[PDB]
């Protein structure tokens, strides 16, 4: 049923998605959305539980 | 007579949209340059956002290049630099401006959610704002060709429009065309239009919102406004004095943001003008137009868009849209028993120096001091004369003390200073119970009435002595608090064999006598002659004498009480109710000054009895039932028993757990009733022969019966088992606390104990902020309304019988009807005999007469029901006060009202503090139930959808009303029986509003009066039925017109305004064209809602919105009302200043 | 603490200490209610007015107070008319009325 | 299947209560705005309030809101606006510029034979030139220099 | 509270409906919060901050 | 000093007026056109305007008459002073 909720449909249309979530009212790019994302969670830089 | 020019006392205030040429009037020049000072000499840069030429010099007297710096030269504007020599406090008056390039919106009209110029103009927001950001182009006046008028358009749709119509055909974008746009409007051809439209097409939804806006148009029109003020071209620079570029230490200067904002706007501006004449391109101009569009928004409120920020500080800086006083002091506090009640122990250096100007005039007024400076001087070397002086100053003149939370006007009392060694302010005592205040640290702050006319007040009003009695009832506040009832309950008492018992004396004198030379106990029953007397002849006391038995004690007593008060008052034991009702009976008997002075005479005697009485507090005086380990174990054997149970699988879970918790739960009580028993009459004592016994001399004891302090709970709680805990989650542990205080706590009882201590905790600090805040809503919703009218002489009233809650008597009939002044003429059982004469006030006299005869009710008249428009008339309100008179003309209850039921609110826990809030909000409950809309038979219709439809059968009208009543929800109507409108077609709570509107106006104001009153009641709280009385007046203040002939159908408008225009055309007018409406009922926060003066709205209300939608009517306050008053600064429209303002009302609108 | 006459704030002229002589105690709104229910309105507009807010009203004051009359000429409170000058300074207009 | 504002308003309304993180989520993902929020809690507010005591009356305070829904694209905040009104120019060719600027010279050089084409304005640098040699004036204030 | 990953209720109160909720937080030392959240209508969501 | 204002509140019954009264004869006594109606026991002008209320001897129409015969007292004495006016003419 999420899924039905999903208006995405590829990696790339969600990442999109996500980035417009995060960075509204600008405009999305591919190297944006991939760095912004993988920066997030899975930087070892901007992000730790120790 | 030429009417007047120059500053005279103003009248009212008026508030409206600026002229770009009336906001040139206040500005005495162009600031056409961003630069503040010359950064090497501070003197300011000529026309910049600080000028001396534009505002004003930067010295008193004194030119900037200093050509005339003599305070001869004054009204000379230098020829140098143009700079009239005059005070630099001009320098805080005088305006500016800065005329603006391009037009420029104003941003609390545009977007203020009443977008001002979108409903002006019924343009939508988004449209308005793409335009002014050049986002897309907007028709105006279109003429006949294609287009609408407010119709918006793009870049090609216009290019392509423009290309078929050159000419006839109109259009612009950004400021420009929203004030072309504004302009063109013409008001009087829309409202003609609107008229014949709103006369032709029969919808709710057309002339709804056509009647509306017909409404505002001509509203806006009548105002004197002009849409074209909404744009601005012209832009107001505020004085410099108001926002100071002062230095500070270490070189470092300090402004205020206003500057860096102004700067802004300036800046943007210029270059704005440049951009203008270098003829750039399109692309550019429209941007720095977006710029100082922006500028200009960020200077008057920051809080809408991106909230621009400071130089360097990442605060966002404050703009335009976003009480200390002198003779004053405080300190910690002390007893001073001595004092008179009528006098507080000041400090000597306090008093010295807040008196420090009248010790000097005093000190030069009798030539001790040449001058004021030698006055000073010899103050300040503190000279061994001055003090006599300043006990000269002190005497008559009286000052007034304040303590921290200050809820009923007692919370400030007027005193007469008396000169103290020490820094400690000396307290009365009997005082220290209106105040609220402990001696276990608080503070207390003092005030000087400097002026004659506060002295006055202060003695005649806020004095001490004047007040003896609650504002919310009649019982005294100067009641007695601890150490005094406790020496008043052991030297009035009897114990069953004493020194001198059965012996016989003359009179109290030789009683004392026999007491203080230890041949007799102070407490031994014994028979003496006194002396009572009585005032029952007319205005005549009559004297008695007769053998008394009574105690040595009690007649030594006797000697304080006063004339005509009975024996019989001092021969009880003399608790502190008892006490209390003597202080009270004094006062409805002799007067105010015999009480005072009686009251002084009982604490005085308290003290002394109590300190002689040696009585005290040792580990043994708490005694522990030698049957509580038995109960304990008994109890702990049904505990195993349910628990035996519950093994077998007898007994389910829950019902265990209720079981157990119910055995513990009852053997509480039992060791309770057990510890009870044996510190109540455990004392066995012999009289001449083998036992007796008495009520238990205990010390403890003593002091939970008298009342002095401590209470069954707390001894409960010292000497049985203490309760049953329960955990956070708030389930009640099963296992509850055996041990109590004298024994000790272990580990586990102790930290089961914490919770309940920190909930405790909390729970009252949180109790205190919601009082308060209840306390907030309900001034709100009264305070102006006061004693205006003498009588307003209506027979109206409502009818005032004993509660009779459940068993016998809830609240007595006496004390509803106490102070109250009757309705109409009522009777005894047989007739042609009025015993209360229509309207009189019902005193203690009169309702003992009403009580020696078997009266059962009285119509009485109330504030809810007074025909007096705009106030309450003296005569319906009541007599209640600080005295035992009727209220006098102008004083203001809304105040006292509000004040009297949220001060015990403290005290206070579906039910609680929040039911009474709820209750005074009208707040519809969860799950209410619906009254019967009309009488007559009724029946169950069509079926199931979401509704059960509940058809009504009126036997003579119509039956038009079906409702339709949710079948999921069982009902109780009987189907196949008649029921009477506002009857129960089902159970549960009922909404106030279905009570008004369905029962009656009194059926309401009682069942509001009587909820609250239960929940104070039933927390054992005093508040009289007037006070609610009031709220409910003020809640039901409004009122919905139904039928016309004068004002329009829907709206919700004064029932005094309403009332005033029928009973106004009743008569004369149409022979009666006198439109029906009907009450009702709003709840307190939405009441306060409504208020004519916008200054007093502009304080609670949210500010911008207020000021907003008031400027664009014009909105004209003539004050009149307290809290504007208070704001403006001038006299308040009520007490001593009513005089003042009725003349001045009456003065105007008159020749 | 105490004071009769100490400096005063600058933006608003209200009793403020500098010297660590102290500023006068703020009366609050609870205050203005008290003095409501209470028949004593010259008492608080001495009390908002010339005790505190009124830049004449203070001296012209103390120079009765010293020569031995009580008496007050209030004018008007600076505080509002600070707000008159703010108000002002916006497109709105705020006038006073009549005489 | 789709009009967005509606449900969380009629929601908000049959709740009688919406926590102040309940409409941020709830809202259409066309109105982001951090000082949105501020004047519509007010008009939530008025008419069944939850900030987390009001007026019955609603009415215009959910046609209005409509009107703020409608009103949700155009983030306002200029250096927004510009940077895409600007970021519409096309960039100029390395020969488009040669031709923009030959333009140019056309024009002035066209204005300037234009003044030269007016006897006043020989005859006035005359009279001009006759004031500088009398010492009523200066070389700077005439000329800046002839072609040299 | 301690870094790691937390299940939560927020059981009565939301939307009234008796129906309870839950969800699960991560919330790191230094980084965004990852959140996890269901609704009425059973629809797993997710939010960053 | 006046320990309870009741008689004088007694004489004039508003109790506002008590103060708005005897505020204007504390006035007459303080900065001095006149002098006290009853012996001064050092009771400063508040406390002897208060005494003179509830001495009964002063009062609204009282002080009101008084102050209207002491317009015409020195109405009497510009007499020829301001009739010496008629240059107006
Ligand atoms: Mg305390
Ligand atoms: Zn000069
Ligand atoms: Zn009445």
């Amino acid at each position: 049923e999420t899924l039905r909720v999903d208006p995405t449909n590829d990696r790339l249309s969600a990442l999109v998605e996500i980035y417009r979530m995060m960075r509204p009212g600008e405009p999305p790019t591919r190297e944006a959305a991939e760095s912004l994302f993988e920066n997030l969670f899975f930087s070892e830089d901007r992000y730790d539980l120790s | 007579l030429k009417a007047q020019t120059k500053t005279e006392e103003f009248d009212a205030i008026k508030i409206a949209l600026a002229s770009p040429d009336m906001i040139r009037s206040w500005s005495f020049g162009e600031v056409k340059k961003p630069e503040t000072i010359n950064y090497r000499t501070f003197k300011p840069e000529r026309d910049g956002l600080f000028c001396a030429r534009i505002f004003g010099p930067v010295k008193d007297y004194e030119c900037l290049c200093g050509k005339y710096k003599r305070l001869k030269h004054r009204g000379v504007i230098c020829e140098k630099c143009g700079v009239e020599v005059t005070q630099t406090k001009v320098r805080r008056e005088r305006m500016g401006h800065i005329e603006l390039a391009s037009p420029t919106a104003h941003i609390w009209f545009l977007k203020s959610l009443p977008s001002r110029i979108g409903l002006l103009l019924d343009m939508p927001l988004r449209d308005i704002e793409r335009v002014l950001y050049f986002e897309s182009y907007v028709v105006i006046e279109g003429g006949m060709t294609n287009l609408e008028r407010q119709q918006i358009l793009t870049e090609e749709q216009y290019l392509d429009a423009l290309e078929e119509f050159g000419d006839e055909f109109d259009a612009k974008m950004g400021a420009e065309a929203i004030q072309a746009l504004l302009k063109s409007m013409d008001l009087e051809q829309e409202c003609e239009q609107l008229r014949e439209e709103l006369n032709e097409t029969n919808s709710e939804t057309k002339r709804k919102k056509l009647t509306k806006r017909i409404k505002l148009l001509e509203a806006f029109v009548q105002s004197g406004n002009k849409p074209e003020w909404m744009i601005l071209t012209v832009l107001p620079v505020l004085p410099p004095d108001l926002r100071p570029l002062v230095p500070l230490d270490g070189g470092r200067f300090a402004t205020s943001d206003l500057n860096d904002l102004y700067r802004r706007v300036i800046n943007r501006n210029n270059r704005l003008k440049r951009l203008l004449d270098l003829a750039a391109p399109d692309i550019i101009v429209r941007n720095e137009k977006r710029m100082l569009q922006e500028a200009v928004d960020a200077l008057l409120d920051n809080g809408r868009r991106g909230r621009a920020i400071t130089g360097s500080n990442k605060r966002p800086l404050k703009s335009l849209a976003d009480k200390r006083v002198d003779y004053s002091g405080r300190s910690v506090i002390t007893v001073g028993p001595y004092l008179r009640l009528h006098q507080c122990g000041l400090p000597k250096k306090m008093a010295l120096e807040l008196f420090k100007p009248f010790i000097y005039g005093k000190l030069e007024l009798r030539g001790l001091a040449t001058t004021i400076k030698a006055a000073k001087k010899m103050v300040e070397r503190e000279e061994a004369v001055v003090w006599d002086i300043l006990d000269e100053v002190i005497r008559e003149h009286p000052v007034l003390l304040n303590r921290a939370p200050t809820l009923h006007r007692l919370g400030i009392q007027a005193f007469e200073p008396v000169l103290i060694e020490g820094k400690a302010i000396q307290l009365h005592p009997l005082v220290c119970a209106a105040y609220n205040a402990d001696f276990d640290g608080d503070q207390m702050a003092v005030h000087v009435p400097l002026t004659l006319e506060a002295q006055l007040e202060a003695r005649a009003l806020m004095m001490s002595t004047n007040n003896i009695l609650s504002p919310a009832n009649g019982e005294p506040i100067i009641v007695p608090s601890q150490d005094v009832v406790l020496g008043l309950y052991y030297m009035t008492r009897d114990c069953v064999n004493a020194k001198g018992e059965g012996m016989v004396l003359t009179g109290p004198k030789e009683a004392e006598r026999l007491y203080r030379s230890g041949l007799a106990s102070l407490h031994a029953r014994v028979k003496v002659r006194i002396t009572e007397y009585e005032k029952d002849a007319n205005g005549e006391l009559v004297a008695k004498t007769s053998l008394k038995d009574t105690t040595v004690g009690r007649a030594i007593l006797w000697m304080i009480v006063p004339k005509g008060l009975p024996y019989s008052i001092v021969n009880q034991a003399l608790g502190k109710k008892a006490i209390s009702k003597m202080l009270n009976t004094c006062y409805r008997i002799l007067g105010l000054k015999p009480t005072v002075i009686f009251a002084d005479q009982i604490m005085y005697t308290g003290f002394a009895y109590a300190a002689r009485s040696g009585a005290s507090v040792g580990i043994d005086d708490m005694v522990i039932p030698e049957k509580k380990h038995e109960i304990i174990s008994e109890a702990e054997a049904e505990v195993a028993e349910i628990q035996e149970q519950f093994q077998s699988g007898l007994v389910t879970a829950g019902e265990r757990y209720n079981k157990v918790i119910d055995i513990w739960a009852a053997a509480n009580d039992r060791v309770s009733k057990a510890m009870m028993d044996n510190l109540q009459t455990e004392t066995v004592i012999n009289r001449d022969g083998q036992e007796e016994k008495q009520v238990s001399f205990n010390s403890i004891y003593m002091m939970a019966d008298s009342g002095a302090r401590g209470s069954a709970a707390q001894i409960r709680q010292l000497a049985g088992m203490r309760g049953l805990m329960a955990k956070p989650d708030g389930s009640i542990i099963e296992t509850p606390i055996t041990a109590n205080f004298r024994e000790g706590l272990n580990v586990l009882q102790y930290f089961i104990s914490t919770h309940g201590a920190r909930k405790g905790l909390a729970d009252t600090a949180l109790k205190t902020a919601n009082s308060g805040y209840l306390t907030r809503r309900l001034v709100d919703v009264a305070q102006d309304l006061v004693v205006t009218e003498d009588d307003c002489g209506t027979h109206e009233g409502i009818m005032m019988t004993p509660v009779i809650e459940g068993g016998d008597v809830k609240e007595p009939l006496r004390d509803r009807v106490l102070g109250r002044v009757t309705a109409e003429d009522v009777l005894k059982p047989g007739t042609a005999d009025i015993l209360v004469p229509r309207n009189t006030l019902l005193h203690e006299q009169w309702c003992d007469l009403l009580e020696e005869n078997s009266v059962d009710a009285v119509k009485v008249r109330s504030v809810v029901s007074c025909d007096t428009d705009f106030g309450v008339c003296a005569h319906c309100y009541g007599r209640d006060l600080a005295r035992g008179h009727i209220i006098n003309k102008g004083e203001a209850i809304g105040v006292i009202a509000a004040q009297s039921i949220g001060e015990p609110g403290t005290q206070l826990t579906t039910g609680g503090l929040p039911r009474v809030a709820d209750l005074f909000e009208a707040r519809r409950p969860k799950e209410p139930a619906i009254l019967a809309e009309i009488s007559g038979i009724v029946s169950f219709g069509k079926e199931t959808k979401g509704k059960r439809r509940l058809v009504i059968t009126p036997v003579d009208g119509s039956d038009p009303y079906e409702e339709m009543i949710p079948k999921w929800r069982q009902l109780n109507v009987f189907e196949g029986e008649r029921v009477e409108r506002g009857d129960v077609i089902s159970d549960g709570p009922e909404a106030p509003h279905d009570i008004l509107r369905l029962r009656g106006v009194h059926a309401v104001t009682r069942y509001i009066v009587n909820e609250v009153q239960d929940v104070y009641r039933l927390q054992g709280v005093k508040i009289n039925d007037k006070h609610i009385e009031v709220i409910v007046r003020q809640m039901l203040r409004k009122a919905t017109i139904v039928n016309a002939g004068s004002s329009d159908f829907l709206e919700g408008e004064q029932v005094e305004y309403s009332r005033v225009k029928i009973a106004n055309r009743e008569l004369e007018a149409n022979g009666k064209v006198g439109a029906t409406y009907s009450r009702d009922l709003l709840g307190i926060t939405k009441a306060s809602l409504a208020t004519e003066s916008f200054i007093s709205a502009a304080s609670f209300q949210e500010t911008t919105r207020v000021l907003t939608e008031a400027a664009v009517a014009g909105k004209r306050d003539e004050l009149r009302g307290l809290k504007e008053n208070v704001i403006v600064g001038r006299l308040i429209p009520a007490g001593t200043g009513y005089a003042y303002h009725q003349d001045r009302m009456r003065r105007r609108a008159a020749g | 603490h105490a004071r009769s006459t100490g400096s005063y704030s600058l933006v608003t002229q209200q009793p403020l200490g500098g010297k660590a002589q102290f500023g006068g105690q703020r009366f609050g709104e609870m205050e203005v209610w008290a003095l409501e229910a209470y028949g004593a309105a010259y008492t608080l507009q001495e009390m908002l007015t010339v005790k505190s807010d009124d830049v004449n009203g203070r001296t012209k004051m103390y120079k009765n107070i010293v020569d031995g009359n009580h008496q007050m000429e209030p004018g008007m409170p600076e505080s509002f008319n600070v707000l008159l000058k703010e108000i002002r300074s916006l497109g709105i207009n705020i006038e006073l009325e009549d005489e | 299947p789709q009009s967005q504002l509606k449900l969380l308003v009629t929601r908000g309304k049959e709740q009688g209560y919406l926590t102040y993180a309940e409409v941020n989520d709830h809202l259409p993902e066309d109105i982001v705005d951090s000082d949105q929020i501020e004047d519509i809690i007010q008009m939530i507010n008025d008419m069944g309030i939850q900030v987390m005591n009001t007026a019955d009356e609603d009415a215009a305070e959910a046609a209005a809101q409509v009107l703020s829904s409608v009103e949700s694209g155009r983030t306002t905040d200029p250096v927004r606006m510009y940077m895409r009104e600007m970021g519409t120019v096309e960039l100029l060719t390395r020969e488009g510029e040669i031709d923009i600027a030959k333009r140019i010279e056309d024009g002035i050089n066209q204005v300037q034979c234009s003044v030269a084409e007016y006897p006043e304005a020989i005859t006035y640098l005359l009279e001009q030139y006759d004031r500088v040699e009398a010492e009523e004036a200066r070389l700077s204030d005439l000329i800046t220099g002839f072609v040299d | 509270r301690s870094p790691g990953v937390f299940f939560d209720s927020d059981k009565g109160k939301t939307h009234s409906s008796g129906k309870v909720l839950y969800n699960a937080r991560i919330i790191p030392y230094r980084g965004s919060w990852l959140d996890f959240e269901f609704d009425p209508k059973d629809n797993l969501f997710v939010r960053i901050d | 000093a006046r320990v309870t204002v009741q008689d004088a509140v007694e004489k004039i019954g508003n109790r506002f007026d008590l103060v708005l009264v005897a505020a204007r004869r504390a006035r007459q006594m303080q900065v001095g056109g006149k002098d006290p109606l009853v012996p001064e026991e050092n009771d400063k002008t508040t406390v002897i305007a208060l005494r003179e209320i509830e001495e009964g001897l002063i009062n609204n129409q009282i002080l009101d008459v008084r102050e209207r015969q002491e317009q015409q007292e020195q109405e009497a004495a510009e007499l020829q002073a301001v009739t010496a006016i008629a240059e107006g003419r």
